[PDB]
């Protein structure tokens, strides 16, 4: 959902703002890589010709088999307003945006760029020792403060404010603490590339009055920069933006020159495993991971018992699962984490069981489960235990003078989808507190 | 295998595992060298047809089935769906 | 030719044109065979 | 959908290009082709950030890899452009600088034959290396050949090209050919494109070459099945005779060496493998059609 | 079966490209003049239309006869 998320945000932006956004070649190049492969093919054809092509011609290129992909491509391009459909002389002519066409032309042909990609100071620093360590630690710190594990250096107010108001890491003053939510666990599950965009996308919505295009302009060219290089300093809004960028471990400053980091390059949709753990019948967890971040996330629903340098060993318990469920983590998410962080050995034995299953009877092909089904059943059963009681808040209706009135009132509540339960014998029905006013309003009417 | 291959005893192979069996099958794809004293040199008459691209389907002379495109024989103009095959009319490869 | 004429009158050109196209390659092939036979017969015989 | 590898086999040689300038009214047309290639490679890099580029130059006395440069710099391109683009273009132009100097020193050397076969074979080897080394990458070949120069003998070119066709087909590596020169069709290169799902294009004028490159030879391997190729010519997949040299529609081939012969070879012996045919059997072919007496 | 350049000419032409390359290189000049792009596009589509018609009709195929 990376290209979907970035693309969807661009669509919501008004066309008037999009035109100004396409001014810099850098952002146009980044936006070009987001469109579907067919869209890029048409765009490249149209960038280098200052003419008008009728719509039907582009359709002729697409084969009959790939006709479906044509509909998606044209729809995506039109929504971003990159392609301007002009109708005249009885034909629906097609043309490319003049600003976008010029922007792409300069980048490819090396025309005047107005320092969109930045400048080089020729003062490089060691990437492995400094850039990797700084961003890794800074990104590590924010993650720890999100998973709830104690950490000395808490994040700054800027990122702290962003996390709270967003769905991530819901906080309550009365509780006096911060805890993860259903979306928060998904955020942790998402790979680093999608993990970074979620925070950046939320920040883009947080900024107010700072221009929306300027923030988008800075973010796009940041990926264009190459790690381990200097870049001298930019818009006035981009200045405070650059300092705020340091809070997320994307750019490093000594105190005039800013250095992009691995995360900065990774932003622009760049193309045994650590975290693998063994889940077995005895509800014992053996995670072959050596990293506090992996340990912290595991503790959300695993009762850790001890840790070695090479791995951490723990046990799944009813208390541990309930703790995660209470916060808002769903069981389906938990199994996804277990399945996606499986040990290679588990797959082989599961495949061996499948091979024997096929040998005895090859007529059945069920989706293979890396971890034993018993763990799945118990975890889901515990979820059912927490959902044992279902309660709704609202009001009750009784003592209707006429049966027709009761039916009329009940029927309307069903129409507006606020009727929860009803009994014809007792002439009673219960409605949700949310739709209590609507039912009462209809009663008066 | 011996008397039929001019006394050579290397044409009778026994596998030792499934991996070797695939090698044995694969080795048979390559053409087998001919014997010196077994001479059968000659010239074989075959032609090179030209592919066509017609607007409407036409019956094929090999299967009597309607097919859009086919290769026209250079000796009798009959069309064949696929190659390489012996022409169904003039018996020319 | 008789089949084309039979289809022509029966279908009134609605199917004759399609019928001729389907059988065109075979009709040309047989005509070429006769043409080759006629052409060579003049040479060897005379 | 997935990264793709583009390998451009540019055939650069003063003899091929000088003849092009003399016949036409354009001087230094190699710059226009070279300039178009630089933008074309940048356009390919702009399609995706995970795609690589390779350029092989077939000079008079051999072949050389322009990009990536061997581990074993002048300013020709502005330094304000995108870093990745310049990282390739600057090396590409620099190698052209060195290659021309090397060719200039050996100008008096006798260039007996063209070396397009080696570059195409070399490109395929590079394609194989990247695919296995990195693991899930598509590949494509682009041949920029200048056919204006009157070739000496193209027969030697037939065998290497046909072998390359099979290798490209097996590896799913479509090869496209762009030809600039007098002759409209190349019986061998055009055959290569059709047999490998490639695009063959011929342009008489060097000016405005980018439009062709970006509109015809820009179909990435990811979307090849859904794009209809713009090729206009047709191929017969026929081969010339060994004695007459003409295209043979119906003829004879030796049973041992598979050498095409339009007519029965003189002396009743094969001219390629020195194999003697049976007098009776060859007489069978010589027999005339049966006609009533 | 259905002018040769002298040695000096190659050196002369090679020097011209040698000078044209070292002095400067302008990629922006690659863009057409808007008078040949229309001609280039017009002929390219001419093949597309023919190819599209050929490829739209590339077990037995459905027929119209009874
Ligand atoms: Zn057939
Ligand atoms: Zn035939
Ligand atoms: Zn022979």
């Amino acid at each position: 959902s990376l290209k979907h998320s970035v693309t969807q945000y661009l669509e919501e932006i008004p066309q008037q703002v999009q035109n100004r956004l396409y001014t810099s070649p850098a952002t146009c190049l980044a936006i070009y890589r987001i469109l579907p492969p067919l869209a890029k093919f048409f765009i490249m054809a149209m960038v280098f010709n200052e003419n008008e092509v009728p719509l039907l011609d582009l359709d002729k290129w697409v084969n009959s088999n790939g006709k479906l992909q044509f509909q998606n491509a044209i729809k995506s391009m039109k929504s971003l307003h990159l392609l301007i459909p002009n109708k005249s002389s009885g034909t629906l002519m097609i043309n490319l945006n003049p600003t976008f066409k010029i922007s792409l032309r300069n980048a490819l042909t090396g025309g005047e760029v107005q320092n969109s990609f930045g400048v080089v100071v020729e003062e490089n620093v060691v990437s492995l020792d400094l850039l990797d360590e700084y961003s890794a630690n800074k990104w590590e710190t924010i993650l720890h403060f999100m998973v709830g594990t104690p950490l000395a250096k808490i994040p700054s107010e800027k990122v702290l404010n962003l996390l709270k108001h967003s769905k991530l890491m819901e906080e309550v003053n009365s509780t006096g603490e911060f805890k993860i939510t259903n979306e928060g666990f998904q955020f942790l599950l998402q790979e680093i590339n999608s993990q970074l965009w979620t925070l950046l996308l939320q920040y883009l919505k947080m900024i107010e009055t700072m221009d929306l295009v300027d923030v988008l302009h800075f973010i796009f060219m940041l990926g264009a920069l190459e790690v381990g290089k200097a870049y001298k300093i930019l818009s006035e809004t981009q200045r405070i933006m650059l300092q705020d960028m340091r809070d997320y471990g994307l750019v490093f400053q000594k105190h005039s020159i800013f250095y992009p980091t691995k995360l900065a390059l990774m932003l622009t949709s760049d193309t045994i495993p650590d975290g693998s753990l063994i889940v077995e019948t005895n509800f014992k967890i053996y995670s072959y991971s050596n990293s506090p971040l992996q340990i912290a996330v595991l503790s959300l629903f695993v009762h850790l018992k001890a840790r070695f340098v090479n791995m951490v060993l723990g046990q799944i318990t009813r208390e541990s699962i309930r703790r995660a469920l209470t916060n808002g983590i769903t069981a389906d998410q938990i199994i996804a984490y277990l399945e996606t962080h499986a040990h290679p050995q588990m797959r082989r034995l599961a495949e061996e069981k499948l091979e024997k299953k096929l040998e005895l009877d090859p007529n059945c092909k069920e989706p293979l489960q890396v971890l034993p089904p018993t763990v799945v059943d118990q975890i889901r059963l515990w979820q059912l235990e927490l959902d044992r009681v279902i309660t709704y808040e609202g009001s009750l209706y009784s003592d209707f003078e006429t049966s027709q009135e009761y039916n009329l009132l009940s029927k309307y509540a069903q129409d507006i989808g606020v009727l929860l339960w009803k009994d014809d014998k007792k002439k009673k029905f219960f409605i949700s507190k949310e739709g209590n006013s609507q039912v009462l309003d209809f009663a008066k009417r | 295998c011996k008397a039929t291959n001019y006394g050579d005893e290397s044409f009778y192979k026994i596998l030792l595992d499934e991996t070797h069996l695939k090698e044995l099958f694969n080795e048979a794809v390559t053409p087998l060298p001919v014997n010196k004293i077994n001479k059968g040199f000659t010239l074989v008459k075959m032609g090179f047809p030209t592919r066509i691209f017609e607007d409407t389907p036409t019956f094929c002379s090999c299967h009597s089935k309607l097919v859009y495109g086919g290769y026209f024989c250079p000796n009798c103009h009959s069309k064949v769906c696929s190659l390489p095959t012996v022409c169904p009319c003039c018996d020319l490869m | 030719n008789e089949l084309f004429q039979d289809v022509l009158n029966g279908d009134g050109e609605s199917m004759s044109n399609t019928c001729t196209a389907y059988l065109k390659p075979v009709l040309n092939s047989i005509t070429l065979a006769t043409h080759k036979y006629d052409e060579y017969f003049n040479e060897y015989n005379n | 959908e997935s990264p793709s590898l583009l390998t451009v086999i540019i055939e650069i040689a003063p003899k091929l290009w000088t003849t092009f300038d003399e016949e036409g009214n354009e001087k230094g047309s190699i710059i226009k082709v070279l300039e178009a290639l630089i933008v074309f490679l940048n356009a390919h890099l702009a399609f995706n950030s995970a795609n690589k580029v390779a350029v092989i130059a077939a000079y008079s006395q051999g072949i050389k890899y322009l990009y990536p440069e061997s581990t074993s710099d002048l300013k020709i391109i502005n330094s304000d452009m995108y870093r990745r683009f310049r990282n390739v273009d600057e090396t590409l132009v620099e190698e052209i600088y060195k290659l021309f100097e090397l060719e200039k020193k050996q100008i008096e050397q006798n260039s007996q034959r063209s070396t397009l076969a080696g570059a195409m074979s070399a490109g395929l080897t590079y394609v194989n290396r990247i695919s296995k080394e990195s693991v899930s990458l598509k590949s494509r070949l682009l041949v920029l050949t200048c056919g204006s120069g009157s070739s000496k003998d193209e027969i030697f070119q037939y065998i290497p090209i046909m072998n390359c066709i099979f290798s490209a087909t097996k590896m799913k590596c479509p090869i496209d050919v762009v030809k600039i020169g007098g002759s409209k069709e190349s019986t061998f290169l055009q055959q290569t494109t059709d047999a490998t799902n490639g695009v063959y294009l011929h342009v008489e004028s060097t000016e405005g070459l980018i439009q062709y490159l970006a509109t015809a030879m820009f179909i990435d391997p990811s979307l090849r099945p859904i794009i209809v190729k713009p090729n206009h010519g047709s191929v017969d997949f026929r081969t010339s005779c060994y004695l007459t040299g003409r295209v043979v529609a119906v003829g004879f081939i030796c049973s041992v060496c598979l050498c095409v012969l339009s007519i029965i070879p003189p002396g009743n012996k094969c001219p390629a493998c020195d194999s003697q045919f049976d007098e009776h059997v060859i007489a069978k072919l010589k027999r005339k059609p049966v006609v009533p007496r | 079966t259905t002018l040769k350049v002298s040695n000096q000419q190659m050196l002369q032409q090679l020097s011209l490209v040698m000078d044209n390359l070292i002095n400067k290189l302008d990629l922006n000049q690659v863009v057409p003049n808007n008078e040949v792009s229309n001609k280039i596009n017009k002929r390219v589509i001419t093949a597309i239309k023919i190819n599209a018609k050929q490829a739209k009709h590339n077990l037995e195929v459905k027929s119209t006869l009874p």
